[PDB]
Parts: C-alpha cells; structure tokens; sequence
C-alpha cells in the first residue's frame, strides 16, 4: 500500500 | 407518438465517445516524485472496462504537464457530434485541485475548462466524465470501528478520495479505487444508473480496505472517494 | 428468512431525525455584509418541506460565528441513536469551503467535524446531509445557448453552486437552489432515490434561471448546483 | 436577483  | 420523459442523457448516438486515459508512472527526477507502482494494472483494467462499455479508449503513458494540455486542448478540438459522452481518466500524483504531469502539475480547472458548454460544443448538453486516481492532500482518514445552459453544467468527477486527503495505491493490485470503480461497471453497468454505480464503489472503497504499514503513520487507514456531481440527467451506460 | 440486500440507508428507524436550518438574514454592521433578502422564503419551505418528510426541525436565525460552532457541536452531543439520519441546512453569506456568521466565517471542515463517524457515536452508519445555499467565491457563469469505516464517509454535501462562483438569491421568489430543492422534494421524495431528486434540482436550476441585473457584470448569469457525495447506500426518504 |  502506496500513496499518492 | 405516445407521453414522453427526458430524464436521462441520450447514450444511443453512433459512438459512445472517447475515454482518454492518462497513465503517469514515472516521473523525471528532478521533480522528486515517486514512481507510481500499480498504476499500469489500474491503467490496463480502465481499457478493458470501457472497452467493453463501447469507448473508444485512448491510453497515454508518462506525459509532461506541456503534453497533458496540449491532449487535452486537441481532443476538445475534435468533432465529437456523433459521440454521446466523454470520459478522461487521470492517475498520477496530485494535491488538491491538482494532478501532476510527469515534471510538474496541471490544474484540474485548466484541463476541464477545453471541455466547457461554450467552449466544446459538440460536447454541449452531453455527459462529461474526468475519473481522478490522486492525491488530494496529506490528510489521512483514521476511521471508526463499526434557453441557456451553465458552462459548468454536465460535469461529473468521479474522485477517488475525499478533499485533503491523501489516495491509496497497492503496488500489487492497483489503487484502491480504480480496483472497486472496474469491478462495479463489470457487474452493474448494464443494469444501473451510473450515480448508483459510484455510490456501490463508495462502499466497496469504504468497507473492504484498509491500508497495512511498518510506518504507524500510514498504518490501518481508510478511504471514502468523492462523487462530485454537475449533472442535468441520469446516466446509464446502455440504452433500449 | 428469503435473501436480503442491503443497498440503501435503514430509514424506518422511529425518527427521521433532526433538520437544523440556521437562516443567517443580517449581519453584523462592522462585517460589511449585506441583508440577505428572501432567505425567510427559503428558511420558511425548508421547514414545510422537511416537515412533511417527517424530520424533527428547528430554525435557528442570525447565528453568530460563535453560536455556530456551540449549536452544531451541542447537537453533535444529543444520542441520535432513534435516529434515521441528520440534515444540517445553512443559508447566509460564504466563499470556498466556508459560511458566515452574523459577525465572521466559520470553516464548513469545522461544522462537519463535529459529525465524523468518530466524533457523533449515534450517527456512524448514518447519512448526514449537509445543505448549503452560500457563494463559494465570485466567478460567474455566462452561460452557452442551446471492520472499520472511514470518518468522512456517509456525509452527503447538497451544495447550491460550483465550486469558486456565486450563488443567486431573489429577494423575491428565494434563492434559485433552495426554491428548487423544495420543489423536487416535494414532488419525487416518495418516488425517487436522493442522488436521482438532486439530480432533478440541478437540472432545474441549470435550465429554468437566469439572472436579470441592470450592471452588464451581473446580468444574463446562470448556475449550476454542486452535489459532493460520500454516501455509501442509496438514500429513500420513505420506508416500506 | 443578488449573489450571497
Ligand atoms: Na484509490
Ligand atoms: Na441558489
């Protein structure tokens, strides 16, 4: 999970 | 003929329309932003999707702010007479009211105003769809356990997280939204309105994510995505 | 029992739940904000519209900043739990994400928090809507002829204009927005889902105005309503 | 017709  | 009612676009034109996908994974590394693992998935899903909805999709890779206006400004050019709509997808990094081209950012509003009633008219009175897979802030969502027209008329963006906050991307999978946004126009597009689509992604998003880090900042966080809606009339994706 | 779903908001609980309306007509001298006239026309078929929907509503008039920020968290604090939903409805002066008070602004971010899933216990799970009749800045449109959840989730903001333009009030008549709110409510809130009534509001506001003004700046304009949805289920005001 |  990654964010923008 | 017999009554009749005008409560829903006209989706039965010749074509359906264009959907303009901008797929921006890499960035030039003066800008310092992070590659977009994931992404790819999420493009290649988006081009199924609207592939089998009946687009005419157009997949861009890795565009310059300067290319991203300049396709935009082109496609608006276009004669879009015999087209019922008009999608674009944008996935990239952002800030809110802001998507970023591959060395620097774009305003929203710049790219939607070529799309304008009065400046596009073939797209005129005509659904305008911009799908927006980015950052919107910082803000992290902790949850809880459980006649003339306006020039802005006809407008729908469908955004993947609320203002403020940031948008979750699995390297693996893709990002959350655009997973849940393909997965309910596969079940329900031929079956639903399309407001009543987004609001089954809204819950799809809601419910059966949750983020997992090593970082207790980025640890078990939430997401609700943004229905902001300009529209005149239902929208279905098929047609009698 | 037979196969359940479970695709639209719980509505039979034994109340609908609160309508605040906080009607905002004059302001303080020193603030420079002028009266807002036919606002009491809309505080006025808000009450009626709502009443007749069942909800337990109270108007409140010429609030300051202050008393704003104590009314919305007091009613934050109230157990809600016999509730169905709660809808906050603010008429007064604004620009982009805020509303004034009799004697300055107050964040809209401030009122709403109040109400996250987090904060207000009896609401998680609930719709929460959010009615807003105030500029959000001064453009103007010309026109063109023709488990846990998220915090933010399950809030529903039913704005009267785009984001960044004026919103048009007749002294007369009420404003353009609310006027017509009421009229969909009245007429399709025993027929239609929420998202499908405001999509009528803003077909009617796009289509049936127009303002009139002797200044050339101000005349000819039109509007658009803005509807920001984070609800997760499909909203009936009526149960079976 | 006014602007709020
Ligand atoms: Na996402
Ligand atoms: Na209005």
């Amino acid at each position: 999970d990654e964010v923008d | 003929s017999g009554i009749s009612l005008d409560n829903s676009y006209k989706m039965d034109y010749p074509e359906m329309g264009l959907c303009i996908i901008i797929n921006n994974k890499n960035f030039h590394k003066s800008t310092g932003m992070t590659s977009r693992s994931g992404t790819d998935v999420d493009a290649a899903n988006l081009r199924e999707t609207f592939r089998n909805l009946k687009y005419e999709v157009r997949n861009k890779n890795d565009l310059t702010r300067e290319e991203i206006v300049e396709l935009m400004r082109d496609v608006s050019k276009e004669d879009h007479s015999k087209r019922s709509s008009f999608v674009c997808v944008l996935l990239s990094h952002g800030e809110e009211g802001i998507i970023f081209g591959t060395n620097g950012p774009v305003d929203l509003k710049k790219i939607t105003n070529f799309f304008r009633g009065d400046r596009c008219r073939s797209l005129t009175g005509k659904p305008k769809l911009f799908i927006i897979q980015a950052c919107r802030g910082t803000e992290l969502d902790c949850g809880i356990e459980t006649h003339k027209i306006p020039v802005e008329a006809d407008f729908l963006y469908a955004y993947s997280t609320a203002p403020g906050y940031y948008s979750w991307r699995n390297s693996k999978d893709g990002s959350w939204f655009i997973q849940s946004l393909c997965a309910m126009l596969k079940q329900y597009a031929d079956k639903l309105e399309f407001m009543h689509i987004l609001t089954r992604v809204n819950r799809k998003v809601a419910t059966e994510f949750e983020s997992f880090s090593f970082d207790a900042t980025f640890h078990a966080k939430k997401q609700i995505p943004c229905i902001w809606s300009m529209l005149t009339k239902e929208l279905y994706f098929y047609h009698l």
